[PDB]
């Protein structure tokens, strides 16, 4: 219901909501490296059933998409794909109601602006590093030019592009955050059980969908 | 990770290059199965047959 911040100063007001919802997310998935996969193994085992699949799923959306230059981007795809989704199974699934922040309110990491505009931008100037190596020096975001149409284009696409995702990931996660919110506000839990489901089908599928998202922006990357 | 994938890849390559070294030298002895006994056996008949024209 406020998505604003959580009062830690740091000198120039920095927002704690985002902070420790990332902190937390982000020490399940490096901290599931080792349930049972500590001595990985050819024949898979505990953690691997669980790594390795989703690895060489990586490998089949990236490679296809992203070119000849697939390696140096490995980390790329998989960092945000499972960072994303299985914080998007935070911010929809783990509950803090009982108790609750003096300052702020904490669900999601991807609930402020900072978290996805920081994602997006990530991605976006990646495409840039992409293409400062992996295009003409003198013009990497200003290249082309047809009859010309395009004469202060092909940058200011890619000035919103970065934007085109952040809030594609903003309307979404808010989208599950007031659609979970709003039936509870309404009446108690056991009837909004039909569309809980529903919640949780997008939160489910945006997995595929960002992996793929940001990796098109990458395969538009590798030129 | 990346290193356990590559490692399974290249078991099914390594396999594969054991199975390839067995159909190549199988190819490389098996012409030289019939051609073991036709070097003995014709290098004794044609000198026989030139042995047993000098000699008649």
């Amino acid at each position: 219901v406020g998505q604003h911040f959580y009062w830690q100063i740091g000198g120039f007001q920095i927002h704690g909501q985002v902070l420790i919802t990332s902190w937390v997310v982000i020490a399940i998935l490096l901290g599931s490296a080792a349930i049972a996969v500590r001595s990985p193994q050819t024949i898979p085992t505990g953690g691997q059933n669980f790594f390795e699949y989703v690895l060489e799923f990586i490998r089949d959306v990236s490679k296809t998409q992203i070119g000849e230059e697939y390696r140096p981007w490995v980390p790329f795809i998989g960092t945000m794909f499972l960072f994303i989704f299985v914080s998007n199974w935070s911010g929809a699934l783990l509950p803090w109601k009982i108790i609750q922040l003096p300052h702020g309110e904490l669900a999601a990491p991807t609930n402020d602006i900072n978290t996805t505009v920081a994602l997006a931008l990530l991605t976006s100037v990646a495409y840039f590093y992409a293409g400062l190596t992996k295009k003409g020096l003198g013009y990497f975001g200003k290249y082309i030019q047809p009859t010309p149409i395009l004469l202060p284009i092909n940058i200011l696409e890619d000035f919103t592009k970065p934007l085109s995702l952040s809030f594609r990931l903003f309307g979404n996660i808010l989208a599950d955050e007031l659609v979970v919110v709003v039936l509870v506000s309404l009446v108690p839990l056991v009837v909004p059980i039909p569309v809980m489901f529903l919640g949780l089908f997008t939160s489910g599928i945006q997995a595929l969908i960002f992996a793929t998202l940001a990796a098109a922006y990458i395969g538009e990357s590798l030129e | 990770l990346g290193d356990f994938m590559d490692k399974r890849d290249a078991s099914i390559k390594e396999q594969l290059s054991g199975v390839k070294d067995t159909s190549s030298e199988v190819k490389q002895l098996e012409e030289q199965a019939n051609a073991v006994m036709r070097a003995a056996r014709a290098e004794i008949s044609a000198a026989l047959n030139k042995m047993k024209k000098e000699t008649q």
